[PDB]
């Protein structure tokens, strides 16, 4: 009870100091990664059957 | 002779 | 077909033959889901079936239970000390107060042998009238029903050269935090009794693992109609067991599963209904108020009435903690469960 | 005094919410409004692996992206070759009740666990004849629901006692215990750098843990009902959670906020597994209505449906190279898609 | 077209047979297609062929369906005062189609009788053996054994020209007073078609009867003695009283051929009764979907699901 409360407030005050960057900055980095590696994704762009390790 | 014409 | 592809198919073919053998041998298995209430004699219930179904116990196997025997005597006595604090019952003798602190200090896991300072501590407390009165009020707080058994046998348990008798073995309980299985081989079919009473986690996460079981075994003690437990808001244990029984039946997983409802401790009901009444705990009861058979049938009807399906068959048996026909009843109820399923698929029933 | 501490906790929680409300300039949907849609996704079942006797509960791809291990409740741990559909190993387990499975990155070990509360390590190579149990990691007090190999000598497990642990296989003793959750921990995902890992629990919250220090860094609290699956975005700065709400939610580590929700009115069944593509564009999710759904992770619109399972699809994995997706279901059959 | 003479050509040539019999054949054909085809849908879509019971029940429905397929051919052959306009290749097939499917229908009912006996009288021990593979082997052996019994029919059956009436019939010719090979057709229908199948069916359902009495009395819990025991009596007696008229008149025709019977006054009734007894032998094919199907609770609810989807 009292012990658990002490731990919880310690965890919450420890969790507060992590600085949070804006979503627009974070959302841009998600787009930046998806575009750079879009070509290498085989499921996104189907591979020619010659270089498909499944079904010849 | 006997001609058995029935289905079965 | 290169050289390597040959060995790959040789390994693959060996595995497929082994999987075929295991598939063949799995047709002999039947899974029964065992669901005890907790206070019920679930431990002594299973051990009794293994003794009757051949097997047995040997001195090597027995010596393993010796540590558990001593541990049980402490737990038994320690629960009595905790109740003294709650029911506000003090001790008759001042010497016991000090002895009680020593019993609280003992660690059950650390116990490995029974030493002299602990014999007295426990013997003296059993002698104290306050502890005996607390034992007499065993319905209010969760306590072992076998404490008298061992505490009267303390002299042999105390002796260093001690071997548990088959009766001690039957009563001792081994703690479990996971599933434990008990296989019974009746030659025609091998039963896999799956005991899941000690999972202590959310039931919705693992209940679907037993979706295809043939039957569910429910062990309920008939002597729980007056055992109001004080840990909760003074709730009747019978009501809690009925709630557990109702919840398990309504799961969509067990729609095709039969129910075997064992009613345990019928001998204790006869001894205890003489000075206790059922009507004041269950007002819907209308009986002679002194008959042990009217209460049995009434208690059974309450459980069966909880089943809404009307197509799920419930098989019921009365066990007296020494019945030798428990394994034969399970075989009859499981065989009859299979027969009805065969009839339904043949469109005969 | 108890009220003073809980009021302080309430004040701290208000501050957490206010900080997020501040760093919430624009949603991900607004940023990705002028982007090219993926279109329709056409996947066909290239393979179908058979041999399990009962329901399949977990699978894991090898790092070489050709070998995968699957766990079924019949008591078998089967290692398949995806290309040629040949079984390489068939391990019989001591307890048939298994709920998780893992494959070592080196390819020498496999792990499994379940309602027995024990994680077993099997040595594949160098063991002549039958593979044997190298180790029995014991100490959990609940069913073991996930395990992931950190290295050849470090494995992180999650259990039903609301705690996670980091074990040393050689010694056999847990090194660190991660206990902040208030419900059953059901899933666990490791970061690409193997220094952080997220865990999902039944209290509808996800937490980010630091492996070495052993403390909870951030807590994410967007879901309503219990979380069944979790997976890191390939960049390592985001992860996706699937829950029984029939919705998948994306969270960002730096933003500390929920970005997008992938949900549909027709979908009312729970989500059993989730995984990402190699580029992170496709988010795959297995459902209880017997089929998988493919989502555009940047637009939250459905792109395809992986039908062909007649029972609940319980497990789902994507190869390291991104060539194939393996889904197993309670129908006892694995399928490889491409 | 071989030219022969009919020994007594007025047998079976009555006005009331050329109109009543083709009507019965058509009626059985309409009812049988509606019933049996409905059952095949249910087993494949709802029972899903996951059990040994499904394998046997599917084959029985299939055998009854194929027997009815060639019924319209015989309906118009009897309608035109016994004249065959279809050609030799069609009479070769149409005769084999009836005999092959009818033999399989009788043999399959014997297999269900034995298979039901194992699953009821021995519910525990039969689990080890009653696997899906054994069902497939039994079913193919049944169809193969029916083909070997139907083989004499496809051999002897041939189109003939009756010089006495200038009518082209297709039939079996008993040219000799002994004619041992064609009369092996007569006895095979009698011994391998009624006696052996009925002895097994009678024995198995008698042992099922005893077991259900003992099983229902031990439990004594809400027993439905009425429904289970009515079905067993209905199944066993219907098979006997729907096949015994044809087997009686088949035996008489064997006596006619041997020479024991020579008068055409009763060779007239034998050729008169045979179309009638074939009509009621098909009652099994058009009523098997009821006895072995919808008398149980499972198919009743499956049909209601179909009714909802209209
Ligand atoms: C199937 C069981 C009940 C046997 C049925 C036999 C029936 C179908 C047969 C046997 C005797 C046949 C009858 C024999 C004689 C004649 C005279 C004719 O001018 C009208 C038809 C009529 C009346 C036939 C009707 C059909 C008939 C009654
Ligand atoms: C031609 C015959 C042999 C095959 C087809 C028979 C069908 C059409 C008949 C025979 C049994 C009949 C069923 C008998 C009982 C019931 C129960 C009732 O609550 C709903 C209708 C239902 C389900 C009937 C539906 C029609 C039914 C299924
Ligand atoms: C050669 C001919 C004359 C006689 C043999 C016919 C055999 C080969 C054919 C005819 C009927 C067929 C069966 C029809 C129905 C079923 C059930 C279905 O699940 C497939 C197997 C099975 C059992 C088929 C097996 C092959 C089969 C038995
Ligand atoms: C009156 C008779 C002709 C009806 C048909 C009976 C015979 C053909 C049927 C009834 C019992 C059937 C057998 C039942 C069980 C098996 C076991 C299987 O491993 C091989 C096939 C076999 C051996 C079947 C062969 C066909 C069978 C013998
Ligand atoms: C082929 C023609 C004659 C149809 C014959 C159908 C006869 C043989 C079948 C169909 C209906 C069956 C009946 C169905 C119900 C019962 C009720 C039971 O308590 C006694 C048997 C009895 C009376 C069965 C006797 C046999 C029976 C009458
Ligand atoms: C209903 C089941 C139990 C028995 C049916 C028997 C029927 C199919 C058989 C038995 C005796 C047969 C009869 C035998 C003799 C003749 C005389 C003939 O000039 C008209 C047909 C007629 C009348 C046959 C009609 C069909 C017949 C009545
Ligand atoms: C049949 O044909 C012959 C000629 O081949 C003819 O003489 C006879 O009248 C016809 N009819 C009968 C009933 O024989």
């Amino acid at each position: 009870s009292i012990a658990q409360a002490r731990k919880l407030v310690e965890q919450l005050k420890m969790e507060a100091n992590i600085d949070r960057i804006k979503v627009s900055k974070a959302a841009a980095d998600l787009m930046a990664y998806c575009e750079a590696h879009a070509k290498e994704d085989p499921l996104l762009t189907p591979v020619p059957a010659s270089e498909n390790p499944f079904r010849e | 002779g006997r001609v058995y014409i029935h289905p079965f | 077909l290169s050289e390597e592809a040959k060995e790959a198919r040789r390994i693959n073919d060996e595995i497929e033959r082994q999987l075929r053998r295991d598939k063949r041998d799995a047709r002999r298995e039947l899974k029964l889901l065992l669901l005890g209430t907790g206070e019920s004699g679930k431990s002594t219930f299973i051990k009794q079936m293994r003794i009757i179904h051949g097997s047995g116990y040997s001195d090597e196997d027995k010596r393993g239970f010796t540590k558990l025997v001593y541990q049980n005597i402490f737990t038994a006595m320690q629960a009595m000390i905790r109740a003294m604090d709650t029911l506000k019952i003090p001790y008759k003798y001042e010497h016991n107060k000090a002895h009680a602190q020593l019993v609280r200090e003992v660690d059950v896991e650390k116990v490995s042998a029974f030493e002299n300072p602990y014999v007295d501590a426990i013997k003296s407390l059993w002698n104290d009238p306050g502890i005996q009165e607390c034992y007499d009020r065993r319905r209010e707080y969760q306590l072992s029903d076998s404490t008298k058994y061992y505490l009267n046998d303390l002299d042999r348990v105390a002796d260093p050269a001690y071997l548990p008798t088959q009766q001690d073995v039957l009563r001792v309980q081994v703690p479990t935090t996971g599933i434990i299985e008990y296989p019974f081989d009746l030659q025609s079919v091998i039963f896999r009794m799956v005991d899941v009473g000690g999972l202590r986690s959310e039931r919705r996460k693992w209940i679907h693992c037993f979706e295809n079981v043939t039957s569910i075994m429910f062990l309920v003690a008939l002597s729980e109609y007056d055992q109001v437990l004080v840990e909760s808001d003074n709730e009747n244990r019978m009501e809690e067991s009925k709630a557990l029984f109702r919840t398990i039946i309504t799961y969509p997983w067990f729609q095709n599963s039969s129910v075997i409802l064992f009613l345990n401790k019928k001998d204790l009901l006869e001894e205890k209904i003489m000075y206790s009444h059922l009507v004041d705990y269950f007002p819907e009861y209308d009986g002679p108020q002194r008959d042990a058979q009217a209460a049995r049938e009434f208690i059974l009807k309450m459980f069966v009435d909880l089943n809404p399906d009307s197509d799920k068959i419930i098989y019921s048996h009365f066990t007296c903690a020494t019945d030798t026909e428990n394994i034969r009843f399970v075989f009859a109820a499981v065989k009859d469960t299979i027969l009805q399923l065969n009839l339904k698929e043949y469109n005969l029933v | 005094e108890l009220d003073q501490l809980r009021q302080e906790a309430e004040q701290l929680k208000n501050q957490i919410r206010d900080a997020r409300k501040a760093c919430a300039d624009a949603t991900l949907s607004q940023i990705t409004n002028n982007i090219d849609p993926v279109g329709r996704i056409q996947m066909r079942t290239r393979r179908t692996l058979r041999g399990h006797l009962a329901k399949i509960y977990a699978m894991h791809w090898g790092t070489d992206s050709r070998l995968l291990v699957s766990a079924s409740q019949d008591g078998k741990l089967i290692i398949w070759d995806s290309y040629t559909t040949n079984k390489v190993h068939a391990i019989p387990l001591r307890s048939s009740w298994v709920m998780t499975c893992a494959y070592a990155p080196s390819g020498n070990y496999v792990a499994c666990g379940g309602l027995d509360n024990i994680c077993s390590i099997y040595n594949l190579k160098t063991r002549e004849g039958n593979v044997r149990v190298s180790r029995e990691l014991a100490g959990h007090t609940g069913y073991l629901s996930c395990c992931r190999f950190l290295d050849d000598n470090q494995i992180v497990t999650s259990s039903g006692d609301t705690t996670c642990a980091l074990w040393d296989i050689e010694t056999g003793q847990q090194t660190t215990t991660f206990t902040g959750h208030t419900g059953d921990v059901m899933s666990l995902s490791l970061a690409p750098d193997t220094r952080l890992f997220v865990s999902g629990a039944c209290d509808a919250s996800a937490k980010l843990w630091d492996v070495r220090e052993g403390m909870c860094r951030q807590t994410f609290t967007g879901h309503e009902s219990d979380i069944n699956a979790i997976c890191f975005f390939p960049n390592g700065n985001a992860f996706a959670t699937g829950s029984d709400d029939a919705t998948c939610r994306l969270f960002d580590l730096r933003a500390d906020q929920e970005l997008m929700t992938y949900s549909h009115d027709n979908i009312i069944c729970g989500i059993t597994s989730v995984s990402f593509s190699k580029s992170g564009r496709l988010l795959l999710a297995g459902y209880d209505d017997f089929n998988c759904n493919v989502w555009d992770a940047l637009k939250a619109d459905r792109a395809g449906v992986l039908a062909g399972h007649d029972n609940r699809v319980s497990c789902l994995g994507v190869t390291d190279d991104g060539m194939a997706v393996a889904t197993g279901s309670w129908d006892s059959f694995l399928k490889i898609w491409n | 077209i071989k030219r022969i003479q009919d020994d007594c050509p007025k047998a079976g040539r009555h006005n009331y047979i050329f109109v009543m019999i083709p009507t019965l054949y058509s009626i059985i054909f309409v009812v049988g297609i509606f019933g049996n085809s409905l059952v095949v849908i249910v087993i494949y879509f709802y029972m899903k062929l996951k059990t040994v019971a499904s394998v046997f029940l599917l084959n029985l429905a299939l055998a009854d369906l194929c027997a009815l397929l060639t019924l319209p051919l015989w309906a118009v052959y009897t309608a035109m005062e016994y004249r065959w306009p279809f050609g030799n290749y069609l009479c070769k097939i149409a005769s084999a189609s009836v005999s092959f499917n009818l033999y399989a229908s009788v043999f399959l009912l014997t297999c269900l009788s034995i298979d039901r006996y194992l699953a009821i009288v021995h519910p525990m021990k039969s689990r080890l053996r009653r696997t899906m593979l054994v069902a497939k082997v039994t079913c193919i052996i049944i169809w193969l054994l029916a083909g070997l019994a139907s083989l004499p029919a496809i051999i002897h059956r041939n189109v003939f020209f009756i010089e006495n009436t200038n009518i082209t019939v297709c039939a079996f010719h008993y040219e000799s007073q002994n004619s041992t090979l064609p009369i092996g057709l007569g006895l095979t229908k009698n011994i391998l078609g009624f006696l052996f199948p009925f002895l097994i069916i009678l024995t198995s359902y008698t042992l099922i009867w005893k077991a259900l009495k003992k099983a229902y009395e031990i439990q004594k819990n809400k027993p439905r003695n009425d429904d289970i025991f009515k079905i067993i009596m209905a199944i066993v007696l219907f098979f006997f009283f729907s096949w015994i008229p044809h087997q009686i008149f088949t035996f008489l025709d064997v006596l006619i051929q041997l020479g024991i019977i020579r008068d055409c006054r009763i060779a007239d009734i034998v050729d008169t009764a045979m179309p009638i007894t074939i009509c009621i032998a098909y009652f099994n094919a058009c009523l098997n979907p009821l006895f072995y199907g919808f008398l149980g609770k499972k198919f009743k609810r499956y049909f209601l699901q179909l009714l909802k989807y209209i």
